[PDB]
């Protein structure tokens, strides 16, 4: 059960909301994160104009309809959004919607009673990303058009002035189009339209009234060397990156030479200077001339074309396989399991190994049967090596062409290759994806984009044979 | 060991199958670790929020949106059916605030003008190159290393690491890409011998064998071997240039660090003075831009011979009385000595005794045994010179058609040459630049190596004195003020008569009564504004505007203009990265081609909005050698009325080429950091300027010279972080703010031995161009001495 992948479930069109008559689309979609371990599932998509909140149910009933709209809201302001988060409120505990868009605001919804909480003011642009901090949910942080990161805070002690830290100076010179938040909520990374990935460190926010933000002028981490083109995606995979850039069809993985959440966070005046304006990677971290990054995987998505605001969303729990998905401009969505990679790699030093003390007699047994490296040895004796290779490895002595399928697939040892998705899932007409959100336990995964669509993918599911 | 390309190739090739192989077992790795490390989730409610909430699909009045849904089954996503739609009741939900009015960045306040370097157009709103580079140096790194352990395997004889430098550098391609100097650098570390013949022999299949195995020329991803010894750490400096640089060479040499990097405005090693070169090398504002130590040091011997006619140091002093030496320690006491020079009240026998930890006495004897000898200085005979018609240097007086004669009061032409320094009278005879390097003579400035008595060019101030206000625009005197005439503010050294002194002198800026009379023209200086407040435009199709928060009178000083200075091609580049060709650039020197961007960095000034009939007029003038902006009131202003100043032609397209309170007003005003909403009759923020990120910029700059040595670099950057902060433009203040330092960092300077022999250097070079007064010095030797003792607390 812990090798399989979603597969489409459910999927709705939510009513035209900028009309043209479908050019409205869903620009983010995120579960909260909040709720008693095995609570029903909830997620808001949010169009240009509306926040649609959903609850998923698992169904026996393979025509039943998993997906329930609890509630609805408008923006009736002049903003169109296409940003969002979860936080809470901090007196009453109830969850709490962050929406942004085109003006510069960030409006605070009360979902449960339908009503604004607050309104955060003070960008000077059009908000592209939101993202609340794992370490403290009252925490958030906005990626605008004016080029700056401003922290805000839902503290009662900061109500009066709730922006709490400026990321600013020169490490960007265009508009943002991506924020995103260590687990340890200290360190943050930024990206977008100049091409610029910046890593930064937040102090400790003092726990009274800030007159004014702390303003942070360094980034302690600053490349646009890992793409060369706009950067629409960054996100931490633990303590590496994952990020993706218009026109390359793909997702990278790397990392920060010296990087380690373990070691103390640096203060703002450890930060690396532009001292050499010919330099396009600086770094506090780093450890011949070192390099200050190092390009480790990426993950092949095809046919993006010249799209961009796309997003990627790794699922990432503890007892967990970690799951990347991703939706293509093209009516594609892929997704990568990454514990098949060990495994994979696991199963072909197995095999290479008994070709050499067995002269080439060996036999390969399918796991996850009812047979085991014991019984499937008492079948050959000391005469035959034998192998046992996952299931989800199917062909096409294996042949050239499922070697070099499987290789595609699982091999890990080139850093400019292409690794293919594990699952790719054909989507219904022309669909562009725009954000992908992860239920707590796995079991859904949600792609929302373009003509207001929302696909909901399921794993672990619970039908029973026909119901209508 | 018969060794050949096509051999040591296919070794390589077999080596290189590592690479891959160790790249799978780190990525692997990394993921696995990554996979254990899942965080829990957190800060979870006891209860499910939602619990209570029930699908809001209908089974009057309320507005209702569709959604059609579709169920889905198989591996395929097969629909089970074309799909059921439902309506759904809106909640309409209005946001309580409007945005604030829009801008880009960051904007940060300075205290003063900033000095930008030039940028790199890397991005707008030959690319193949930059591809295929950046994917060939992530290769390079990947291959680095992989060199050492594979040649220790392949144990070839000649083919280690410094033999493959060594072939390198001998080989044709070296001319293109490498320089006379770099050549000279490399060939000291490694020399061009490279062994036997058999080695050289080597060294040079081993090249052609890299360059076939990993430097295809089909491949993206490739590097020559070169490319892989320029990354040596022995290797890349040799290609960087962040370079700062009888008895009297050992002096020139000894104080290099100090004569190169100090300015002569506000005595910092790294600062915003001087001139940033097309590839960001700088030439600091410094002595060695007025001829070096010697040109300033011959002067002041010279003057010391021509005077022609207290109580002893607490360190066992020689006038009293009267351990080997490092030659450290003689340096020390050479440089001390030739730059106290002739004087009869300083002696560098104490001084250096407190930079030492040495007596008084002792520092004689090694002084009367090493005997060191002054070179001679001639008497300087002053050639008597005309006055000139137009400038009368003695009365301090503009006459005739002097606005004809000179562009001394004409920035916009002006050009920035070094002050004078040749050895002659200041004519274009003797290639003075202040008589002729421009269409017109300058006056001689503060900097130039003439003295008022030799030089009728020599700008000496001007006579301005009143109980009242004077030195003012429109002067009552019947007599003007020349400073005024001249666009520049007064000097607080040389106008002696109008209080300057100690009206620019930031530390008085609040005094009222100091500044109701006396000198009116030293505002810039005095560093005071009139209360301001950032709001929403009364102009439509505006954004910021700023208004005041005080009443301010015709004529009074409102706000300087700072921002980023940039040349005029960073402006372009600048103004295309923005995507504009809303880039407002204010021309701060034409000629020159110097233009001040508020952009980023600035003051509230750069809110100001456009009218033809402004009440506030732009001015630029000089001040102690460097140009300012500042905004004077061209009409009565009241607290809440919006500043305006027709920005004329200041802004070139060049592509195309009594509490303080917030007022009253119908617009909404700002914080300018916060953003939030002001309201009337509160306080009005004034936040003090935060400048740490400025000062780890010139902290970082001075650490990146790869010609300082630790210790250099200790002192220049606690003496600069120290005095950047007082932000002196005039020699008058440098005293008090010396005294200053001494007293602070005394326990810190006598800890440690390189740091009073570096502090040593810089007091000596500050007493060769007699900037430091003596008596300064005498003080300080007590506090160190002070110092000293108490430190023998163990
Ligand atoms: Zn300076
Ligand atoms: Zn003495
Ligand atoms: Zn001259
Ligand atoms: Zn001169
Ligand atoms: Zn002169
Ligand atoms: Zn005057
Ligand atoms: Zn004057
Ligand atoms: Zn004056």
């Amino acid at each position: 059960a812990e090798w399989e992948l979603p597969r489409l479930r459910t999927s709705f069109i939510f009513q035209d909301d900028y009309k043209s008559q479908d050019l409205a689309e869903f620009f983010d979609v995120k579960f909260y994160p909040y709720s008693p371990p095995g609570a029903p599932p909830v997620f808001a998509a949010t169009s240009k104009k509306h926040a649609v909140i959903c609850r998923l149910t698992q169904t026996t009933d393979k025509d039943a309809n998993p997906c329930e709209i609890i509630q609805l809201i408008r923006d009736d302001g002049n903003e169109a959004n296409c940003a969002s988060c979860w936080s809470k409120d901090p007196i009453t505990d109830q969850p709490l919607l962050c929406i942004a868009g085109n003006e510069g605001n960030v409006k605070v919804y009360n979902v449960t009673e339908g009503k604004l909480y607050r309104t955060l003011v003070g960008h000077g642009g059009g908000i592209n990303d939101l993202a609340t901090s794992p370490a403290n949910p009252y925490i958030i942080a906005s990626a605008s058009d004016d080029t700056t990161i401003r922290i805000w805070s839902l503290a009662p002690e900061h109500e009066k002035q709730p922006c709490v830290c400026i990321l600013g100076g020169e490490g960007h010179s265009y508009d943002l189009l991506s924020v995103a938040f260590h687990d340890n909520g200290r360190y943050v990374l930024s990206a977008g339209h100049d091409q610029v990935i910046n890593l930064w460190a937040l102090p400790e926010f003092p726990n009274e009234h800030m007159e004014i933000p702390i303003v942070i002028y360094y980034p302690h981490f600053s490349s646009s060397e890992i793409h060369n083109n706009l950067v629409d995606c960054v996100a931490f995979y633990g303590d590496l990156i994952l990020s993706r850039a218009c026109h390359e069809d793909t997702i990278v993985l790397w990392r920060i030479e010296g990087f380690s959440s373990d070691d103390p966070i640096p203060g703002p005046l450890d930060a690396p200077t532009p001292t050499d304006m010919t330099k396009q990677t600086r770094s506090y971290f780093t450890p011949s001339r070192p390099a200050m990054f190092t390009r480790l995987a990426q993950f092949h998505t095809p046919d993006c074309g010249v799209q961009f605001f796309m997003r990627f969303r790794m699922y990432h729990v503890p007892g967990k396989h970690p799951i990347l998905a991703f939706a293509n401009a093209k009516s594609k969505t892929f997704f990568w399991d990454l514990a098949r990679f060990g495994e994979y790699a696991r199963f072909m030093a197995d095999l290479k190994e008994a070709q050499q003390s067995y002269n080439g007699r060996v036999v390969v047994v399918d796991q996850g049967q009812g047979i085991s490296l014991a019984q499937a040895q008492q079948v050959h004796g000391p005469g035959v090596g034998v192998v046992m290779k996952p299931a989800w490895l199917v062909p096409k002595g294996f042949s050239r062409e499922t070697l070099q399928a499987w290789a595609d697939m699982y091999d890990l040892s080139n850093p400019v290759g292409l690794i293919k998705a594990h699952r790719s899932l054909a989507i219904d007409g022309a669909f562009v994806g725009r954000q992908v959100g992860w239920s707590p336990e796995g079991e859904w995964c949600v792609v929302v984009g373009n003509g207001n669509r929302a696909l909901i993918y399921q794993r672990w599911g619970k039908e029973r044979g026909l119901g209508s | 060991t018969e060794w050949t390309v096509d051999k040591i190739a296919s070794a390589l090739s077999v080596l290189a199958e590592e690479v891959p192989q160790n790249h799978s077992r780190l990525v692997n790795f990394l993921l696995e670790e990554t996979e254990k490390r899942a965080p829990q989730p957190r800060h979870l409610s006891k209860t499910d929020p939602f619990a209570h909430m029930k699908s809001k699909a209908i089974d009057e009045g309320v507005p209702t949106m569709d959604v059609k849904f579709k169920q889905h089954s198989g591996e395929y996503g097969k629909s089970r059916n074309s799909g059921r739609r439902f309506q759904y009741p809106v909640v309409c939900i209005k946001p309580d605030r409007e945005p604030v009015p829009p801008y880009r960045f960051h904007h940060a306040e300075i205290r003063k003008n900033i000095l930008a370097l030039n940028s790199q157009l890397n991005f707008v709103p030959p690319r193949s190159q930059k591809i295929a580079k950046r994917a060939q140096a992530e290769y390079a790194a990947t291959l680095a290393p992989y060199l050492e352990p594979w040649l220790r395997k392949l144990n070839i004889e000649g083919c280690t690491k410094s033999n493959l430098i060594r072939f390198m550098a001998s080989q044709p391609e070296s001319d293109d890409s490498m320089t006379p100097q770099q050549k000279s650098n490399l060939l000291d570390t490694y020399s061009d011998d490279m062994g036997s013949p058999q080695a050289v022999r080597n060294a040079s299949m081993f090249t052609e064998a890299w360059d076939r195995v990993f430097n295809d020329q089909s491949k993206l991803r490739r590097v020559a071997l070169r490319d892989i010894l320029m990354l040596d750490k022995n290797v890349e400096p040799i290609f960087d240039n962040k370079r700062a640089k009888a008895l009297m060479q050992k002096v020139i040499d000894a104080l290099g660090s100090y004569t190169t990097l100090g300015c002569l405005i506000c005595f910092s090693h790294d600062c915003e003075h001087g001139e940033i070169e097309r590839d960001n090398q700088k030439r600091c504002f410094s002595l060695e831009e007025i001829g070096g130590l010697m040109p300033s040091l011959r002067r002041k011997w010279a003057a010391q011979i021509e005077q022609r006619q207290h109580p002893p140091c607490r360190n066992e002093c020689y006038r009293i009385h009267g351990p080997p030496w490092s030659e450290n320690e003689v340096g020390t006491l050479e440089w001390m000595f030739a730059t106290i020079g002739y004087s009869q009240t300083l002696r560098p026998e104490c001084f250096v005794g407190a930079i030492l930890g040495r007596p008084c006495w002792d520092v004689h004897r090694k002084l009367q045994e090493l005997d060191l000898r002054l070179p001679p200085v001639e008497p300087r005979t002053i050639p008597k010179q005309k006055s000139l018609p137009w400038y009368d240097r003695r009365k301090k007086q503009l006459m005739s058609d002097w606005a004809d004669a000179t562009i001394t009061h004409e920035h916009a032409v002006r050009e920035l040459f070094a002050p004078c320094h040749h050895d002659g009278p200041c004519t274009a005879a003797n290639g003075c630049p202040c008589a002729s390097a421009g269409t017109h003579p300058v006056l001689c400035e503060r900097f130039c190596l003439c003295t008022a008595e030799e030089c009728p060019l020599k700008f000496t101030g001007c006579a301005c004195h009143s109980s009242g206000k004077t030195c003012l625009q429109r002067q009552r005197e019947g007599r003007p003020c020349i400073c005024v005439q001249l666009n520049r503010e007064c000097d607080p050294t040389l106008c002696k008569g109008c209080g300057a002194r100690e009206r620019a002198d930031p530390e008085n800026a609040y005094d009222e009564v100091l500044h109701s009379t006396g000198c009116q023209n030293v505002a810039l200086q005095r560093g005071a504004a009139k209360a301001v407040v950032l709001g929403k435009s009364q102009l439509e199709a505006c954004g910021y505007g700023l208004f005041a928060a005080e009443d301010i009178e015709e004529g009074e000083f409102v706000i300087e203009y700072t921002g980023e200075l940039i040349s005029h091609d960073e402006g372009v580049r600048r103004a295309h990265r923005r995507g504009d060709v809303v880039s407002y650039l204010f021309t701060l020197l034409e000629q020159e081609g110097i233009w001040v961007d508020a952009a980023i960095y600035g003051n509230l000034s750069r809110y100001i909005n456009h009218a033809t009939d402004g009440n506030i007029m732009p001015k630029i003038m000089y001040v102690n050698h460097e140009w300012r902006i500042k905004f004077t009131a061209i009409k009565d202003i009241k607290a809440g009325e919006e500043l305006f100043f027709n920005y004329g032609d200041n802004f070139p397209n060049l592509t195309k080429k009594r509490p303080l309170l917030v007022p009253k007003t119908t617009q909404p005003l700002f914080d300018p950091l916060s953003k939030v909403q002001l309201l009337p009759g509160q306080p009005l923020p004034q936040h003090p300027i935060d400048d740490s990120w400025l000062l780890l910029k010139h902290r970082d700059n001075l650490q990146d010279f790869i010609d300082l040595r630790p210790e250099e670099k200790e002192f220049l950057q606690e003496w600069d972080a120290f005095i950047l902060r007082r932000h002196i433009s005039s020699e008058q203040y440098l005293p008090r703010y010396f005294l200053r330092f001494v007293r602070e960092k005394a326990d810190w300077l006598v800890s440690k031995r390189s740091r009073g022999e570096e502090f040593s250097k810089l007091v000596a070079t500050l007493l060769a161009r007699r900037v430091l007064p003596e008596r300064v010095v005498i003080e300080a030797t007590q506090v160190l001495n002070d110092a000293r003792g108490r430190l023998r607390e163990q």
